[PDB]
């Protein structure tokens, strides 16, 4: 912001918006995986107890 | 503000989620280190012998205040591009050489 | 975070987030999500008394 204009400016910063949020929307993916077999470890540790 | 974010007048019992919770500043400090002098512009740019194309001249700047002002306000420029800065956001960045 | 991992200590760059969409305020509830089921798979194993 302290080097170019806002005329052009917002052009990079869009690519650096877009790359930072679909590196975050991975992690929430990759969470969302390793939720699901401990909810199916937790169903069979709910079974054998 | 629970009301507000919820879209709705009445919720119901529990903890919920709101905005965050940011410390703004107080006031705003700027530090240069010493120099007081102004840059030898005066002399490359309006000196009566340049070089030929092929054994150019290349020169040292140093130590000194750089106000590109005087520079820019020159109306007969033809041109003025500049690649990795701006030309009119040159007047608040130090340089390392 | 939204802001402060993507634009952190920025007010430009917060600015430019709510253009966006409303994307990462999915990202609160789905990271949520994942936040109370660990509550629950907690109280289903041990607090079967």
């Amino acid at each position: 912001f302290s080097r170019l204009d806002k005329v052009e400016a917002e052009v990079q910063i869009d690519r650096l918006i877009t790359g930072r949020l679909q590196s975050l929307q991975t992690y929430v993916t990759q969470q969302l995986i390793r939720a699901a077999e401990i909810r199916a470890s937790a169903n069979l540790a709910a079974t054998k107890m | 503000e629970t009301k507000c974010t919820l879209k709705s007048f009445t919720v119901e019992k529990g903890i919920y989620q709101t905005s965050n919770f940011r410390v703004q500043p107080t006031e705003s400090i700027v530090r240069f280190p010493n120099i007081t002098n102004l840059c030898p512009f005066d002399e490359v740019f309006n000196a009566t012998r340049f070089a030929s194309v092929y054994a150019w001249n290349r020169k040292r700047i140093s130590n000194c205040v750089a106000d590109y002002s005087v520079l820019y306000n020159l109306a007969p420029f033809f041109t003025f591009k500049c690649y990795g800065v701006s030309p009119t956001k040159l007047n608040d960045l130090c340089f390392t050489n | 975070d939204c802001t402060m991992y993507i634009c952190g200590d920025s007010t430009e760059c917060s600015n430019l987030l709510l253009q966006y969409g409303s994307f990462c305020t999915q990202l609160k509830r789905a990271l949520t999500g994942i936040a109370v089921e660990q509550d629950k798979n907690t109280q289903e194993v041990f607090a079967q008394v």
